[PDB]
């Protein structure tokens, strides 16, 4: 019954964590666009990379 | 007064002196602000090549 509870809840938990990873990737790509344009320096992009990691 | 009267002067020769004393003070203000803005521009020119 413990394994059935884990099988029941870990699908929703990993779907939420994978959506969090996708949103962090989109935030990193937007910070990279602001860096390549010229508005942000490199320290903000390095701040976004470890938030993705 | 800095000219002999009734003589031939050149274009750009100083004739009088009208006691600056205020035009020196605001010039000191402008030079004092330039001395910091030029330094910040020269430091940012060095940092823009390293993307800092």
């Amino acid at each position: 019954a413990d394994g059935l509870a884990a099988r029941g809840t870990f699908t929703e938990q990993l779907q939420a964590q994978r959506d969090l990873v996708k949103a962090s990737d989109e935030y990193y790509q937007l910070a990279d666009k602001r860096y390549r344009t010229g508005v942000d320096n490199y320290l903000t992009l390095l701040d976004a990379q470890r938030s993705l990691f | 007064r800095l000219f002999k009267e009734g003589s031939d002067v050149k274009a750009g020769q100083q004739l009088y002196q009208i006691d600056p004393a205020t035009y020196e003070a605001d010039y000191q203000s402008a030079q004092a602000n330039l001395a910091s803005t030029q330094e910040q521009a020269q430091r940012y020119k060095l940092l823009v090549a390293d993307q800092a």
